[PDB]
RNA sequence: UGACGGAGCCAGCGAGUCUAACCUUGGCCGAGAGGUCUUGGUAAUCUUGUGAAACUCCGUCGUGCUGGGGAUAGAGCAUUGUAAUUAUUGCUCUUCAACGAGGAAUUCCUAGUAAGCGCAAGUCAUCAGCUUGCGUUGAUUACGUCCCUGCCCUUUGUACACAC
RNA sequence: UUAAUUGCGAUAACGAACGAGACCUUAACCUACUAAAUAGUGGUGCUAGCAUUUGCUGGUUAUCCACUUCUUAGAGGGACUA
């Protein structure tokens, strides 16, 4: 029959699913430059996957430069703290 | 984009082939005194002051 | 000894005097009591097509009746027990002596 | 300050907020007006609120749903799309989130951004029905006041919507980028391209 | 901070009971992948299996899905409960089994072959290609041939 | 005869009862401090009655409720009107209208259901629709 | 002061009380912790897996102290949700029997939670001070 | 503005056994359906505070016909009945198809209303995606018109009277 | 003019009847009456936990006392657009 709707997502560019160091020193150095940072920013920039930036983002908020101005349900603002 | 701030005075009626627009006697705050009917599509009760894009165009009952 | 005065009925005005004679021989003497506890109405609900057939647009209907139930408790031996026991009873309302 | 403690304590920032007015605890209603003049008085900013969840009679009559928090008319147009019919709890939570981040990126008083953008993004001609009698006809009018800020709140609730449709951006970052992009009159708001097409559509049909 | 990194132990596909297991998901998950294995299923091995149910189906030790794969081939064995298996009491002998890859849709083929074969409903329904369960037909199941 | 006076108060079917007796300043809702309420977000909504006016008229006051009914915005909103007529009716037998009548004046001037309840009510549902208004879909052909 | 189970919030409580019951596993650990589904409504096991059983035992512990009795059935219709019935709208489906009873069983063994007349449990006089003792923790733990 | 797993977790309408076997509390067994021994109730009293769901907070996940979605089937375990086979229904595992917002056209709606959400009752030995009611969360949009579809009164015209 | 031949008024018409309206039920208000362990509330005893310093959170029908704000009602009031 006809369907009158598209079908196509796009290009899904799979990226890291493990940390790896060739952008663990990327992170690190790149992060701290985010005036607003949360999980989808650099799910978007910095082009990571899913169960990543949830530790990602739990990485420096634990250890050092950003801080929880909000984190709260489904939703963790934080800012360039300096 | 120059716009005309206009201040009604009195609301003549709502008018048009179902009811949308509005007949209104609108006088403007900057240079005042000059007095002219316009159509209004949203809520209007008295001293709105709506944003005349142009401020020289009669109104007219619209079928 | 612990008579209760138990009163169901669909008539409100004929419920009421019965509740107001027998509350009224209970202020006469001295019958130290409890007067009448107002039982929420039970209110019956059956929902019914008005079409007998099929045919015809949805109307249902609501036929309620209202059930007041209200019950008297007395306290005193035998020497009223020959006396509340003679039912002013009314059409409708009915009676239930319970004791203890 | 009143350093008071009762029976039961309370935390001193709840304490902090007594001084001024609910403040939404964060942010400043007062040194926010709205600069156009047309839309004054329908806009409500002077009356403030803790929060914006209220069971106002607002729409028993004509107006008054002007008087009522613009913060609290966000909230209810950002509950539609179906699905998300009621959950008022929720409304209010995006717009929390959505109103840090306009905290958080571009520091000026989110709640002037929330003004100033839907006074930016309100058309102000618009196109009519008039049809009469052969087939179609557009014709040209004007936009009420009170029509400008339904339009402007309804384009943007719709736009970060729209544009939250099957993405990562969750809805408060959307909402964000679309208000903040349309408070300072940026070409990719859909609010604003919106406004574009309508006016542009009733200045070729004048 | 619970960030390791990698030394190159990732492989991004994998092939465990003769069909493919992509990478880059959980385990739990990436083992849904088998033709009769599903999410509790999967669950179920992977949790008697001890394999750190937070890791990718890369990052996996070979040592680990050995031991998964040996529970997929004899679940009974492994204390896995025998109300866990999709095929119970088998009508050849009797003995609670569990269809792998392969072996669910064969097995499908011989009980259906087994109900043709002796003229039941169920049998000549399937063969003619209408519902087996007694579903309505007149409006619904159009678009299959 | 130790002080107290009590009130209610109602959203759309809740009810809540605030026996304000004289106290150290406590305020309890179903044995539970005022600072833990559910939704999280209207726990300003119910700190109102507490910053309109200020902490020191409740400094000699405990406002025990109990609520029952309705959803939890409907017991927070009893919650909030409790207390406040709870307030009020404090200042309404032991202290001076002045501070009773800019009490009373100041909770309406910001919002009049601090006091006042909601007079609207679920309307009955009619035959022919899911709702009162609401009818089921017709059609022709 | 006089701080207590109603004194605290429920979310840092049940914490705190899955916390000291990890620590020393006491209570007792079921051997079909890992299978159960917590019920027929629920399509998939709890992702706690290593625990999920004191935790459970701290709310039920802590719903027992504002109650007097209660059964396995209530626990069952609070501890249960919503069904996702194929195509067929949710419905309201009961927790699992077994669970909520070895649970109750395993706070009697304990002493925290015991039989109580005209049926049903009731929390226990050790199982009384002890929770209020959880109490006076979880909040100095955030002073 | 999601799904899943934990916690918080609040309603109203209404029904319920006598010479029958109803609503079932509680304890025990079973992953579950369910089974078992008992208890309370002819009812504001006992089922039931119907501890309902949508809802909120912690986590799992990730923009992936994928952890969305559960049609289609295979095997097993129980309930109802004299009888279930073209599976009554319930429970467990597994199979995981169309569907990525829907074309001409069209339905309902002005406040607790729409919509989202579940519950009770009716049919009932068993079986709700139905209907009748109840409550929970709760918007935007008009305060007008006869343009479209129809109605009332008057004037007017008629070769209509089973009457455009 | 009204939701309404509902009214003002006009008037070879006058006086009327049915419908509508009026009426009934329900949802809202009553800190005013009658009350009430088959609904509750507060208090006095018994008793538990935390801190003990002054309190808070509870359990308890034969421990009793007082009340009807919330819970139900019956008789009534209120709304007429002032």
């Amino acid at each position: 029959k006809k369907k009158w709707s598209k079908k196509s997502m796009k290009d899904r560019a799979q990226h890291a699913v493990i940390l790896d160091q060739e952008k663990y020193d990327r992170i690190l150095k790149e992060v701290p430059t985010y005036r607003y940072v949360s999980v989808s920013v650099l799910v978007d920039r910095l082009k990571i996957g899913g169960s990543l930036a949830r530790i990602a983002l739990r990485h420096l908020e634990k250890e050092g430069i950003i801080k929880p101005i909000s984190k709260h349900s489904k939703q963790a603002i934080y800012t360039r703290a300096t | 984009t120059p716009v005309t701030l206009a201040k009604v005075i009195k609301v003549l009626g709502r008018t048009g082939s179902r009811g949308g627009v509005t007949q209104v006697r609108v006088e403007f705050l900057e240079d005042t005194s000059r007095t002219i009917v316009r159509n209004v599509k949203g809520p209007v009760r008295e001293n709105d002051i709506l944003v005349l894009m142009e401020s020289e165009r009669e109104a007219r009952r619209l079928r | 000894i612990k008579i209760r005065i138990t009163l169901t009925s669909t008539k409100v005005k004929q419920l009421e005097n019965v509740s107001s004679n027998i509350v009224k021989n209970a202020e006469q003497h001295n019958l130290v009591k409890k007067g009448p506890v107002r039982l929420p109405t039970k209110v019956l609900k059956i929902s019914t097509r008005k079409t007998p057939n099929g045919e015809g647009s949805k109307t249902w209907e609501t036929y309620e009746m209202r059930i007041h139930k209200r019950y008297i408790d007395l306290e005193a031996p035998v020497q009223i027990v020959k006396r509340i026991t003679q039912i002013t009873i009314e059409p409708g309302v009915d009676v239930e002596v319970v004791v203890a | 300050f009143t350093p008071v403690v009762l029976a039961t304590p309370i935390p001193e920032e709840v304490q902090q907020a007594q001084t001024e007015i609910k403040l939404f605890n964060k942010w400043s209603f007062e040194e926010v007006e709205v600069k156009d003049a047309s839309l004054v008085d329908y806009v409500q900013v002077r009356q403030p609120i803790f929060v914006a969840h209220t069971a106002g009679r607002y729409a028993n009559k004509r107006f008054r749903k002007a008087q009522c928090p613009i913060i609290e008319r966000l909230t209810n147009s950002l509950m539609m799309n179906g699905r998300n019919n009621g959950k008022k709890l929720k409304a209010v939570r995006i717009i929390k989130h959505t109103l840090d981040i306009i905290n958080v990126l571009t520091d000026q008083n989110p709640i002037q951004v929330v003004v100033d953008a839907i006074t930016n993004t309100g058309p102000r001609e618009d196109t009519t029905r008039v049809g009469g009698g052969g087939a179609a006809r557009r014709q040209a009018v004007d936009v009420s006041p009170l029509r400008r800020v339904n339009q402007a709140i309804a384009l943007l609730t719709i736009g970060a919507r729209e544009a939250a449709f099957r993405n990562i951006k969750t809805i408060a970052e959307t909402l964000a980028e679309e208000l903040i992009n349309a408070a300072k009159g940026s070409s990719t708001s859909y609010a604003i391209k919106k406004k574009d097409e309508l006016e542009r559509v009733a200045k070729s049909n004048r | 901070s619970l960030v390791v990194q990698e030394q190159g132990s990732f492989q991004h596909i994998l092939r465990l009971l003769n069909t493919n297991v992509d990478g880059n998901i959980k385990i739990v998950y990436a083992l849904t992948t088998i033709k009769g294995v599903g999410r509790r299923y999967s669950n179920l091995v992977c949790k008697k299996a001890d394999v750190d149910l937070h890791k990718r189906a890369g990052e996996l030790t070979q040592e680990e899905l050995e031991r998964i794969v040996q529970i997929m081939q004899n679940p009974t064995h492994y204390k896995i409960p025998a109300w866990f298996l999709n095929r119970q009491n088998d009508i050849t002998d009797g003995k609670d089994y569990h269809t792998l890859a392969n072996n669910v849709e064969s097995k499908l083929r011989d009980d259906l072959e087994r109900l043709k074969k002796i003229r039941a409903h169920r049998g000549i329904r399937h063969f003619w290609g209408l519902r087996v369960r007694g579903q309505h037909t007149k409006t619904t199941g159009r678009r299959r041939a | 005869a130790v002080p107290s006076v009590q009130t209610f108060g109602k959203k759309k079917s809740a009810t809540a009862v605030a026996h304000v007796k004289a106290g150290k300043g406590l305020i309890k809702v179903n044995g539970s401090p005022i600072t833990l309420v559910e939704p999280e977000i209207l726990r300003f909504k119910v700190y109102e009655p507490l910053l309109l006016v200020g902490l020191d008229k409740f400094s000699n006051i405990d406002i025990r409720v109990r609520v029952t009914g309705g959803g939890h915005v409907s017991q927070v909103y009893a919650i909030r009107q409790a207390i406040a007529k709870g307030l009020v009716a404090y200042h309404q037998k032991y202290v001076d209208e002045q501070s009773k009548n800019e009490l009373k004046k100041a909770f309406t001037s910001y919002d009049r259901t601090l006091l006042i309840a909601d007079s609207r009510r679920p309307e009955p549902k009619k035959f022919g629709g899911k709702g009162a208004r609401s009818r089921f879909q017709k059609s022709y052909r | 002061p006089g701080v207590s189970v109603r004194d605290v919030a429920a979310q840092d409580f049940i914490n705190a009380y899955a916390s000291f019951l990890q620590r020393q596993g006491k209570l007792e650990v079921p051997g079909y912790v890992d299978i159960v589904k917590t019920s027929s409504g629920n399509e998939m096991p709890p992702q706690d897996a290593e625990g999920w059983f004191y935790k459970r035992a701290a709310s039920v512990a802590r719903h027992i102290y504002m109650r007097k009795q209660v059964g396995v059935g209530k626990l069952n219709k609070l501890y249960g949700g919503a069904k996702s019935r194929g195509v067929r709208p949710y419905k309201h489906i009961d927790a699992s029997g077994s669970i909520n009873r070895k649970v109750l069983q395993a706070l009697e063994k304990i002493g925290i939670v015991e039989i109580s007349p005209k049926g049903g449990r009731r929390i226990s006089e050790n199982g009384q001070r002890d929770l209020d003792r959880i109490a006076a923790q979880t909040l100095e733990e955030d002073e």
